[PDB]
This record gives C-alpha cells, structure tokens and sequence, in this order.
RNA sequence: CGCGGGGUGGAGCAGCCUGGUAGCUCGUCGGGCUCAUAACCCGAAGGUCGUCGGUUCAAAUCCGGCCCCCGCAACCA
RNA sequence: CGCGGGGUGGAGCAGCCUGGUAGCUCGUCGGGCUCAUAACCCGAAGGUCGUCGGUUCAAAUCCGGCCCCCGCAACCA
RNA sequence: UCCCCCGUGCCCAUAGCGGCGUGGAACCACCCGUUCCCAUUCCGAACACGGAAGUGAAACGCGCCAGCGCCGAUGGUACUGGGCGGGCGACCGCCUGGGAGAGUAGGUCGGUGCGGGGGA
RNA sequence: GGUCGCCUCCUAAAAGGUAACGGAGGCGCCCAAAGGUCCCCUCAGGCGGGACGGAAAUCCGCCGGAGAGCGCAAGGGUAG
C-alpha cells in the first residue's frame, strides 16, 4: 500500500538519481524547511542549511529564499558548484522555489 | 470563518451531549462531520440530450458550488451505455458550505417531502456514516415548480469521523435527523 | 410541494382545484371553503397568502388524506385478506368484491382480455 | 466413466514413468488399500471396473475410497492409417500410477470382508498389487 | 497501408521541397497536415504542409 | 474556490406557512415554504392530525352490545 | 478418412459476408360472410436461432470442438 | 494514373442543350366505387436539388474546387 | 563518544498485517485562515500560501505480545555429473562425487550508513 | 487433402541453437494522438450503505501488490 505522497516521492526522486548530479534534497514541515546537499553514490550529505539551524524567522517564503542563499555559501567553499534539485514530493512553487531561487544567486549550478 | 445556525448547535449543544454520553478523552475523538456529497445519477442524459446541465443548474442552485460530471466507466451493452458517455453529477460539500445545505435539509426539504414519517434507521453505513435517497429536488425552497421540467431524483452521503454506527446515529440524531422508527 | 403535499392547479379556481387530492371531492369543496371564508370562485393564482395559509393549515389538519389515507385503505384491504372474509377472496383473485356476475364483463376488476382457444 | 470436466488442454504428450510415486503413498482414509507394484496408466474403465467390483461383493455396505484420477487424455490413430498427418485423437482417459501409490481404500466393513473385496479389485488392474492395512506408519505421515 | 491509411509527403511552404514521409488516416483526420519541420534546405524550420503522394 | 462558474451566496428568509421566519444563506434572498421544521405533524411530538387510530375500528368500534348482563 | 454446403415459430425458405435490428409464404387461434362448409375479409398468437465452449459493451451474425442432414471424392497397382 | 456523366421526395425520374416551373410514374395517407380484389377516379403529406466557393435581378440548369456511385480506356516492375 | 527527534540512503518482510501501550520540551503532524502566490473536470480533500488558538484523537516515532504473514536447520530422502553390475525383458541395484522440494526442530514485532536539531 | 512468409508459447533435455504432415494461437494492420514532454492521479475485485437503478450506470465507506490496464495473439515486462 502507498500514499500518493511517497509515489509522487519516488517519481520524482528517481528520475533525478540517473542523472548521476549532487542532489539538492528539501524537506518543508509547516514550521520550517531544511535543505541538504547528497552524494547518493557513496550515500552522504555534503553540506545542509536548515531554518531550525539557522535559528531563522519571518515569513516563510523569504526565509526559504535565505537558507538557500547560505546553503550555497557552504557549498561554494567546499568545492560544489554543479547539482540536480530534489524537489521532493513538493510541487516547485512558493517556498521550495524560493529555496532554489536563492540557492541559485547564491552561486550554485542548477 | 462564518457564523453559521447549525454549526452553533453542533459547537454549542450536539459536541457536549455526545462527550457525556460516550466518555470521550479527547477532544478530537469527538465524532464529527466531514463532508457530504450529492450524486444525480442520471444517465438518463446519455446518448440522449446534453440538457443534463438544466439538473446542473438545478443542482449548483441548491448547493451554491457548480457540480462536476460523472461519466461511464466500463460500457454496459443491457444499459445502452458508452464508456465514456456523460451519465452523472457530483458535488462535495466541505466546511461552510456543508453547514448550509444541511441546515435548509433538516429544516425545509425534508419535511416538504411527499408523506414524511422519519428517516430510515437502519440505512447507517456500518463505519459510523450515512446514506439517503431523494426523488424530488422541487422539494428544495429555491426551486420554484416553474424552473422543473421533469422530476429528478439525488443520491446524498454523509460522512462523519464517528468510528460506528452508535456514535453517528447520535451525532445525526442530535443534529435533527429524524428518524423513523 | 404547497397543499396538502402536491400543489395543486393555479390558474383554476378554488372549489375545483380542491379535487386534485386523493381525499378531496367537489363536497368537502364546497365545505372547506366555507370555513375559512374563501371566495368559492376565486382563482388559486389570485389567493393572498392570507387566504391560502388559512386554507392550507385547515385541511391538511381536519381530513386523512392521500399517502396516509391510501396506507389506510390499503391497509383496510390487508386486514379482509387475512382473516378470509369472501371480499378477501375477491380480494385475493382479484375479481368482483361488491357481489356481482363475472360471466360477462367484471373486466376493470380483472384488466385486458386474455382470449383462449 | 471418469474423466475431466474441463481441460486447459485437449491432447497431452506421453511421457515417461521414472522412479517410485510421488506421493499418495501412506493410507488416508480407510483400514485397508490397495497398493500399486508396478506403474501403468491405469484406464477410466479399469478404475471403474474395480470399483464396480468392490462394491457388488460387499452389496450395500462399507464405504469405498478411490485415490486415483483419470486427467491424463489416451489418444489413438485410425485403424488401418498409416503415420504422419498429425496426431490422433483423444480415446479415453488415464490416471498414471507408481509403485506405492495407494488407488483404493475401503472402510466400515469387516476385515475378511475388505480382504476379499480389495483383492477382487487387483484383479482388474493391469498390474501387480498388495493390499495393506493403516499403521502406526500411516497415521505419523 | 489501406484505402483508407494513406501514404503522403511533406512540403516545405518555404521553398516547396518535400522532406518528410509520412502516412494518416484520411476519414479519421481528413484536413491536409499541418507540421513544423526541420528543412535542410532552408537549414531552419518551417510549416510543412500534406501533400499528394 | 474556483470561482466564475458558482452562483453567489447571500443572506435568505425562509419564513415558512407557520410564520416561522428562518433566516440563512442562499442562492436566493427572498425564498417561501409551507409545511417546515417546527409545524410539522411527525417533528411536533406526534400529534395526532387527523390519525387517531384508524377509524371507529376494529374491537373498540361500540355502536352496540343488544345485551342486558 | 478427406473436401465443400446446411440446422432459424408446426411445414418450407430469408437474415450471417458488413455484430446492436428476426423477415416471407403456408399453417394455427379469435371475430366476419353464408342456411352451413370452403373460398374471401378483419385481428391475433407462436421461435428464446443444432449443442457445447470462446471473442466482444453486445453474438442467429465472428472463432474452436462435438452431434445430425446433404453433395462431391476415394485413383495407379 | 488519363478520360466520359451522374447525384433531384422512401424507390426509379425527364427537367439540364435553351437561367424565371423541386415535375412524372411507382410508394404511403385520407375519400369515391367495389362480392371483394385489383384497376379506375378526387385530394394529400413528403427535397439542402452531393458539398463548399463563384458569374447573375434570379439559376437543380452556368462556372472552380471537393466528396461519392457508375462508366470508358490504358498500365501493372 | 550514550539518549530522543528530523531529513535521507543501504539490506529488501527475521523489516509485514493485526493487537495493546507510550510520546508533544523540542521536532513533526493533524490544526487555524483564505488576503496574496498556487489550486479543484465540484470541494483550500488534494496542491499552495499567511499563520500558531488547540491536540497528540488521527498520522507518525518508539515500545510490548508470535493469531496471521515471513524466515527456517540438522537429520534423511528424491534427483543427478562420473564409473559399474544383475535380469530374455519390463525395470531395478552398486561405487564415487554433488544434493534438493516438502516437513520437523526453530527464528522473527528489524538491523545498519551519512547529515541536521535537541538533551545529560 | 493440407501446407509454403512473419510473430507468441510448448516440444527444447536449467547458456545459445535444435526436427517431425508434433501440441496450441496470432499477423499482412493500426494511432495527429494511441506520438514528444511537463505536471497530477492509481487498478481489478469483495463487503457494507445509497431515489428511479437491476448481477452490473453514477455516489459514500472500509478492505486490496496487482489477479486490472497496457489498440490488437501470446509471452515477458509493468502501479517506485
Ligand atoms: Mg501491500
Ligand atoms: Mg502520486
Ligand atoms: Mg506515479
Ligand atoms: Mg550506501
Ligand atoms: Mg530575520
Ligand atoms: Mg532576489
Ligand atoms: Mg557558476
Ligand atoms: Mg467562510
Ligand atoms: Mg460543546
Ligand atoms: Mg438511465
Ligand atoms: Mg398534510
Ligand atoms: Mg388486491
Ligand atoms: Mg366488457
Ligand atoms: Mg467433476
Ligand atoms: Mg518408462
Ligand atoms: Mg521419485
Ligand atoms: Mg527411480
Ligand atoms: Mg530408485
Ligand atoms: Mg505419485
Ligand atoms: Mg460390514
Ligand atoms: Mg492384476
Ligand atoms: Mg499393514
Ligand atoms: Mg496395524
Ligand atoms: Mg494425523
Ligand atoms: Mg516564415
Ligand atoms: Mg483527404
Ligand atoms: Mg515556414
Ligand atoms: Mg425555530
Ligand atoms: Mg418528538
Ligand atoms: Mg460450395
Ligand atoms: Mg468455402
Ligand atoms: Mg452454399
Ligand atoms: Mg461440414
Ligand atoms: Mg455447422
Ligand atoms: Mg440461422
Ligand atoms: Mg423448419
Ligand atoms: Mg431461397
Ligand atoms: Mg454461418
Ligand atoms: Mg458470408
Ligand atoms: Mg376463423
Ligand atoms: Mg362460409
Ligand atoms: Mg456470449
Ligand atoms: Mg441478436
Ligand atoms: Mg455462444
Ligand atoms: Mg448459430
Ligand atoms: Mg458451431
Ligand atoms: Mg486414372
Ligand atoms: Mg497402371
Ligand atoms: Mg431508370
Ligand atoms: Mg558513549
Ligand atoms: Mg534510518
Ligand atoms: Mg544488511
Ligand atoms: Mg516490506
Ligand atoms: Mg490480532
Ligand atoms: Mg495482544
Ligand atoms: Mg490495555
Ligand atoms: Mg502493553
Ligand atoms: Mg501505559
Ligand atoms: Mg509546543
Ligand atoms: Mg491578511
Ligand atoms: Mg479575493
Ligand atoms: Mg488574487
Ligand atoms: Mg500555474
Ligand atoms: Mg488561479
Ligand atoms: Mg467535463
Ligand atoms: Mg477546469
Ligand atoms: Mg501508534
Ligand atoms: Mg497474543
Ligand atoms: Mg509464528
Ligand atoms: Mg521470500
Ligand atoms: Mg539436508
Ligand atoms: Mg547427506
Ligand atoms: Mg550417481
Ligand atoms: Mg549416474
Ligand atoms: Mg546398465
Ligand atoms: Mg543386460
Ligand atoms: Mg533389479
Ligand atoms: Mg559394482
Ligand atoms: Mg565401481
Ligand atoms: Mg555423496
Ligand atoms: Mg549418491
Ligand atoms: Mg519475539
Ligand atoms: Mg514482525
Ligand atoms: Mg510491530
Ligand atoms: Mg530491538
Ligand atoms: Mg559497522
Ligand atoms: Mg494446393
Ligand atoms: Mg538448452
Ligand atoms: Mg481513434
Ligand atoms: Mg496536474
Ligand atoms: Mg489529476
Ligand atoms: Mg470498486
Ligand atoms: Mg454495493
Ligand atoms: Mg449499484
Ligand atoms: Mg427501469
Ligand atoms: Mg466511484
Ligand atoms: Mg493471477
Ligand atoms: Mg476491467
Ligand atoms: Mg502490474
Ligand atoms: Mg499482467
Ligand atoms: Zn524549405
Ligand atoms: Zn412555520
């Protein structure tokens, strides 16, 4: 038996995994959302931004766009630039966007 | 969200009755409405004319939401039927707009129906929801006589959190379902 | 739905429209109008509210009338079949109840013709 | 007469007979059985003949198992034909015994009675048999 | 093929070259095909239109 | 709610063939009944109507008894 | 054994190719004419399509097996 | 592939050359006569004149394209 | 470096179904609202956004129990690569190496990787 | 008399291949969406409840790993 949320999940997940790129993977709980980085050959985060870590607060969708920003001054850093984006069993829109939109500027490729 | 006559007596009279009388802990144990749902089953309109929308306006009218198509799953050959062909309407009441059509059933379509002498008791669903059948829809106020063209019958379903039938047949009772026995 | 369940005819006066009820015939017409002051030939489209409220909450109270009063006829005719009266029997084969000859006619108690060879 | 109700397939291939049965081996019913020597295809007239015997020995009476079944299709060409031109048809039916395989069983008769009556069964069969009585052996299976 | 599942080219409205064969029912979809297309031609693409085979 | 298609909802007064004014949201604002909640005959506690028990019948139908005991 | 045809209201035949819908003549039953019978006129009933399977939303109709009837074939020695 | 001519009411149909009328027979309906049956006779319902575009005061009648049935002749590696 | 939670892989039921219990500090979830972005062949159910009054009822996490499901030896046998023997014949049998399936004993209410948050 | 090319399954003896006038079936098409992609959704069936409404039309609830569907024969595959 299956949700429609962890078909969706492994729809999209999937497909992005064959394309072999670092993983942006997302998760977005009603109070926060958290992002990190995976290298799904050896099975490890490189590096993760997070609201919670970021003891971070004021409207979710400019908060979104900020851990974003500061994921990809961590990555930056160590090395990353090229990546795929999880976008999970989220649509791409509002605060998931956000992330990436910020993520983007914030020097990553994808 | 909107201050609403049925929702009061549920909040106010129906949710403490059902507490006392069942012990609940909780307070989301405490049986509720979720949604109801009208089907014209028509079919009627199936090959035949495309004037199903006239039981659509009909049906948007008494509801306040416009109503989705229902069409064949499989086609039936005994049926005259297409897969695919047009043969029903479906509309979901949530929330608000639930507690209104409610409250003008309880109040004014029921009792206008044709020799009324109590809902059927033993129509409960087994997991605590329930099912009706009307045959009218003049039987509702905001259908004039000169608006029908022929009758049209619904089929209504009443979903509830309640776990059995004891637990709905209370909520629905203290609501004002009358019922026949 | 107006009176006393299924809306009878407008456009047609009162006395007349009464009939159009399983319980009503052109006498308690006659009467219920009556008793509640009504114009005998006014039409049910030319009735104010304040004529027909009174006209309906007066006969659906004062008589037994359609389903209810089909159910109760239907059930009288139950109650002569199980006992076994001869209108039971009558009753039960469908044929003449008030006492009469079958060889011939008797056909609206027993439907077409069901001609044999 | 015993045969299949259906068939997925009309017409089966022969097949050979290795080894001993593959199971069916121990009794499962009654007291006594009778049990195969020698494999065959045991026809849907031999099957019937001995059941047809048993039960005109001991005139009403007892309770008789048959733990044998016909589903394999018998086929045979044309007299006087010669070969090729596809295979022939169907004919009769079998049921394929093994050595050890138990095909009757009798009951709720006396002994001597099943002896006889079981006996007179083999007679029938194409084949060598044994009757056997239900053991501990059985019972453990 | 058939009768009725016809063969037919495409023609470049551009410059008139046919570049493309196809095939289309002709009771199911009885207008001339429409088709952007590549045109080696004109090295670009280009509305193709159905075209007598 | 995917509005453009759904007709409006406003205040209505179903004031019903008892007097009986109920006051609610509908598609119409002016709406009328006869027979409602409150006046009707199965709703009010039972009343008797115009069944009592099924006219003069069966045991409990007097009109008699030529006896003298 | 081989090949082709056929089985549809009581009789005799259409409809199958192209799936949805059962027709014709006779007979039969009821009513007319006639003193009566027939001829004649009016009106009606009657099959669940050989039998099993299968395809299909749907089978007299398309597909496989079996049964009965019909025609053809069966030569070289 | 190249020619030739048709589509007109339920069936068949001259009207088309020569632009002003959807006409004829058969079919169905009603009425007359009838032993009846036909035939006869009076009336009547029934069509965008294949499509779409075009010359014209107006065209089934004349043009261009297109659909379709029949027909003619030739070709088929 | 022990404990709890969140995201995520790996082993692919010994991990599951079902039952009973536990958890809201934090996280997470239901939850609150439909102004805005987005959305429903009808419905803010879903998807989405702005929130934080309430609750762990649901869901989820963690436990516990073997009815189900799942896993399942050893021993023995079927069968068999190779080498042989007996019988007119049907088929049997021997050495050597390999060796099931069923069933019996029995096991199981998961185990582990990387990161994040919170503890003692 | 039947057959003649192509496809599926068995025969085929656990790689591939393998014969017979051996056992069973199909093809000579089709689709301008039945194609490309992005996004979303999940069956069949059973039980219970539901006006006309039935074994089966459309609606509600619980169950359900795939027995459904995938134009077409069969096989393989397939709801991550
Ligand atoms: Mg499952
Ligand atoms: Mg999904
Ligand atoms: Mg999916
Ligand atoms: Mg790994
Ligand atoms: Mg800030
Ligand atoms: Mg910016
Ligand atoms: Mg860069
Ligand atoms: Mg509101
Ligand atoms: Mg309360
Ligand atoms: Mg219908
Ligand atoms: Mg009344
Ligand atoms: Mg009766
Ligand atoms: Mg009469
Ligand atoms: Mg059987
Ligand atoms: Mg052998
Ligand atoms: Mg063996
Ligand atoms: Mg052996
Ligand atoms: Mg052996
Ligand atoms: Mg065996
Ligand atoms: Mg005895
Ligand atoms: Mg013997
Ligand atoms: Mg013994
Ligand atoms: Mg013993
Ligand atoms: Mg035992
Ligand atoms: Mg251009
Ligand atoms: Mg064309
Ligand atoms: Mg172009
Ligand atoms: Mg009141
Ligand atoms: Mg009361
Ligand atoms: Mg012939
Ligand atoms: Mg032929
Ligand atoms: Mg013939
Ligand atoms: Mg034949
Ligand atoms: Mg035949
Ligand atoms: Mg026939
Ligand atoms: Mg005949
Ligand atoms: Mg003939
Ligand atoms: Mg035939
Ligand atoms: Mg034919
Ligand atoms: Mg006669
Ligand atoms: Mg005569
Ligand atoms: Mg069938
Ligand atoms: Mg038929
Ligand atoms: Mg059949
Ligand atoms: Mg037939
Ligand atoms: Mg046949
Ligand atoms: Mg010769
Ligand atoms: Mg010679
Ligand atoms: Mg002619
Ligand atoms: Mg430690
Ligand atoms: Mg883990
Ligand atoms: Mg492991
Ligand atoms: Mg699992
Ligand atoms: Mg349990
Ligand atoms: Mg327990
Ligand atoms: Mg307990
Ligand atoms: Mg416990
Ligand atoms: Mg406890
Ligand atoms: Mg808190
Ligand atoms: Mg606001
Ligand atoms: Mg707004
Ligand atoms: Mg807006
Ligand atoms: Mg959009
Ligand atoms: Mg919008
Ligand atoms: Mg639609
Ligand atoms: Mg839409
Ligand atoms: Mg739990
Ligand atoms: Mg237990
Ligand atoms: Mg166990
Ligand atoms: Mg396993
Ligand atoms: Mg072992
Ligand atoms: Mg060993
Ligand atoms: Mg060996
Ligand atoms: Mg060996
Ligand atoms: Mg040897
Ligand atoms: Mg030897
Ligand atoms: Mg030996
Ligand atoms: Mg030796
Ligand atoms: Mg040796
Ligand atoms: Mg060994
Ligand atoms: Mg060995
Ligand atoms: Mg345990
Ligand atoms: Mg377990
Ligand atoms: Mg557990
Ligand atoms: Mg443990
Ligand atoms: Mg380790
Ligand atoms: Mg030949
Ligand atoms: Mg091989
Ligand atoms: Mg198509
Ligand atoms: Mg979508
Ligand atoms: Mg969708
Ligand atoms: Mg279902
Ligand atoms: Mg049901
Ligand atoms: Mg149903
Ligand atoms: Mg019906
Ligand atoms: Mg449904
Ligand atoms: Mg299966
Ligand atoms: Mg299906
Ligand atoms: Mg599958
Ligand atoms: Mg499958
Ligand atoms: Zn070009
Ligand atoms: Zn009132």
């Amino acid at each position: 038996r299956l949700t429609a949320y962890e078909r969706r999940k492994f729809r999209v997940r999937n497909r992005i995994k064959r394309t072999g790129r670092l993983r942006l993977s997302v998760f977005r709980s009603l109070k926060h959302i958290y992002a990190q980085i995976i290298d799904d050959e050896k099975g490890v985060t490189l590096v993760s931004a997070s609201s919670l870590a970021l003891k971070l607060k004021g409207n979710k969708t400019e908060v979104a766009r900020q851990v974003g920003r500061a994921l990809a001054e961590k990555a930056l850093a160590l090395g990353i630039k090229q990546v795929a984006f999880d976008r999970g069993p989220y649509k791409y829109h509002g605060r998931v966007k956000a992330l990436a939109e910020g993520a983007r500027e914030g020097g990553l490729e994808f | 969200p909107l201050d609403l006559a049925l929702k009061r007596k549920y909040y106010e009279e129906v949710r403490p009755e059902l507490i006392r009388r069942f012990g609940y802990q909780n307070v989301w144990e405490v049986p509720r409405l979720e949604k109801v749902v009208i089907n014209q089953g028509l079919g009627e309109a199936k090959e035949d004319a495309r004037i199903l929308e006239k039981a659509a306006q009909e049906l948007a009218l008494i509801t306040g939401q416009k109503p989705a198509v229902t069409r064949a799953k499989k086609s039936i050959s005994n049926f005259k039927l297409r897969k695919g062909m047009p043969i029903g309407l479906r509309v979901t009441l949530r929330r608000d707009r639930m507690w209104i059509f409610l409250e003008k059933l309880l109040n004014v379509a029921l009792p206008r129906i044709r020799d009324f002498r109590g809902l059927n008791p033993n129509s409960f669903d087994g997991r605590g929801n329930y099912n009706l059948g009307l045959r009218e829809q003049l039987i509702f106020p905001e259908i004039t006589y000169d608006m029908v063209d022929a009758l049209r019958g619904m089929d209504i379903a009443v979903v509830t959190t309640a776990e059995t039938d004891e637990e709905a047949r209370a909520l629905l009772e203290l609501l004002g379902f009358p019922f026949r026995k | 739905a107006r009176i006393a369940g299924v809306e009878i005819p407008r456009n047609k006066r009162v006395d007349v429209a009464l009939t159009y009820i399983y319980g009503i015939g052109k006498a308690r017409a006659k009467e219920a109008l009556e008793k509640t002051g009504i114009n005998p030939a006014t039409r049910v489209k030319d009735l104010t509210e304040a004529e027909v409220v009174r006209l309906r909450e007066y006969v659906e109270n004062t008589w037994k009338l359609e389903g209810e009063l089909r159910a109760e006829v239907a059930a009288n005719i139950k109650r002569l079949m199980d006992i076994g009266c001869y209108r039971g029997l009558r009753h039960r084969r469908g044929l003449p109840v008030r006492g009469q000859r079958t060889r011939t006619n008797a056909r609206t108690r027993k439907g077409p013709r069901k001609t044999v060879a | 007469m015993l045969m299949p109700r259906r068939m997925k397939y009309r017409k089966q291939q022969r097949g050979r007979l290795k080894g001993a049965t593959k199971g069916g081996d121990y009794v499962a019913f009654g007291d006594f059985g009778l049990v195969a020597l020698e494999p065959a295809w045991i026809t849907a007239q031999q099957i019937e003949a001995a059941r047809v015997a048993m039960v005109r020995h001991f005139r009403r009476g007892g309770k008789i198992f048959i733990r044998i079944f016909p589903d394999k299709p018998y086929t045979k060409k044309p007299l006087e034909v010669r070969m090729g031109k596809g295979k022939g048809n169907v004919e009769g039916y079998v049921a394929v015994v093994k050595p050890g395989r138990v095909m009757f069983e009798v009951a709720g008769v006396t002994e001597e009675q099943a002896m006889e009556a079981l006996r007179i069964a083999g007679h029938k069969l194409p084949i060598k048999t044994k009757i056997v009585r239900r053991d501990a052996y059985d019972e453990a299976q | 093929a058939s009768e009725v599942r016809i063969k037919l080219l495409l023609e470049c409205t551009e410059c008139k070259r046919r570049n493309y064969a196809t095939e289309k029912n002709k009771r199911n979809t009885p207008n001339k095909l429409e088709l952007r297309k590549y045109c080696p031609w004109c090295r670009k693409h280009t509305v193709h239109r159905e075209v007598k085979i | 709610m995917k509005e453009g298609i759904h007709p409006k909802l406003v205040p209505a007064r179903i004031i019903c063939g008892c007097g009986n004014v109920i006051e609610t949201y509908s598609t119409k604002p002016e709406i009328y009944v006869e027979v409602c909640s409150k006046c009707h005959p199965f709703y009010t506690g039972q009343q008797r109507f115009v069944d009592t028990e099924g006219r003069v019948e069966r045991f409990q139908r007097r009109y008699g008894d030529s006896y003298r005991k």
